[PDB]
């Protein structure tokens, strides 16, 4: 495997997207995850609807801005047939009617594929070969809402109880040894301003840290 | 816990009550009314672009209330918001997002 990956080089990545007040990173992870697949598809970058999910996605059993499933997210659209565009359905990070129209939809997924659980060479191996990854962390922490760069490591934190979901778009390591600081490369979904550039280095291969390979998944496109 | 659900409830911190009493004039704002004071009581919190608390407060008349806190990330220099509030509530209901 690659001692380093980032798939934002190879135009897997949208810009980083902001779910404001409303608890729905799961869609944001989701749309990213699918988003990455989309382009390894078809080699075209198209951004998402997370609204779409929010709205139409509760037979699947995610809650729209009270919590959901990445899993969830990818169910719905493999039941559903599709997904809209950002463009043609735009987010406004509250509970809305379901507007999906399928003739406007632009991924497809067939269902996902679980990551072995809890295991960071499963998950390392999965973002070298498939594309960016869905995970769930544990994200409550100050620690985090005060991240701005390097390698974060929160001594608190959980692998178990998890309550946010991000995007994993690669993985390296800082300095000259490839095992030493090594780092998940994460996209947030808290807009451009927070962390790095929207982006967060959090420690790899660290004991599961924040439970960033307890819940991780991908869509099967 | 959820990806973007609420956290297990958990009895007040002084730190929550003072969130409920930073936030108290805009609550009187939105109901008309004026309260004494409100005891925070229990609390559950929800990540978001920032932190989402819903808490569970007291009138002092055994009337209770639940509200909902914005707390806006570190960078975005904004005070604490009350961006929802339920009324009539009881000491017993469950804490759930809205």
């Amino acid at each position: 495997l690659p001692k380093s990956v980032d798939w934002r080089k190879k135009g897997y990545v949208t810009p980083v997207k902001n779910q404001k007040q409303c608890g729905s990173c799961w869609a944001f992870s989701a749309t990213g995850a699918l988003e990455g697949q989309m382009f390894r598809k078809t080699g075209k970058l198209v951004s998402l609807s997370e609204q779409n999910l929010v709205d139409c996605s509760r037979p699947q059993g995610n809650q729209g801005c009270n919590g959901g499933f990445m899993a969830r997210a990818f169910q719905y659209v493999k039941e559903n047939g599709g997904l809209d565009s950002e463009e043609s359905y735009p987010y406004v990070a509250v509970d809305e009617i379901c507007k999906y129209r399928p003739e406007n939809s632009v991924a497809q997924d067939t269902g996902f594929t679980v990551v072995a659980p809890g295991k960071e060479k499963a998950l390392m191996k999965a973002v070298a070969t498939v594309g960016p990854i869905s995970v769930a962390m544990d994200a409550g922490h100050s620690s985090f809402q005060f991240y701005k760069s390097g390698i974060y490591f929160e001594p608190d934190c959980s692998s178990k109880n998890l309550d946010h979901g991000v995007l994993v778009v690669g993985y390296g390591f800082e300095g000259a040894n490839s095992d030493n600081s090594k780092y998940w490369l994460v996209k947030n979904s808290w807009g451009p301003e927070w962390g790095s550039n929207g982006y967060v280095k959090i420690a790899k291969d660290k004991n599961n840290h924040c439970g960033i390979a307890t819940a991780a998944s991908y869509p099967n496109v | 816990m959820i990806p973007g659900g609420l956290s297990e409830a958990k009895p007040a911190t002084p730190e929550i009550q003072e969130i409920v009493d930073k936030v108290k004039p805009q609550l009187e704002e939105k109901t008309n009314e004026t309260y004494g004071k409100l005891e925070a009581v229990q609390y559950k919190t929800q990540v978001v672009a920032g932190t989402n608390y819903y808490i569970k407060v007291r009138a002092g008349d055994n009337k209770y209330m639940h509200l909902k806190v914005f707390k806006s990330l570190p960078g975005q220099n904004e005070d604490l918001v009350l961006t929802g509030y339920q009324v009539d509530k009881n000491k017993d209901d469950e804490l759930t997002g809205f």
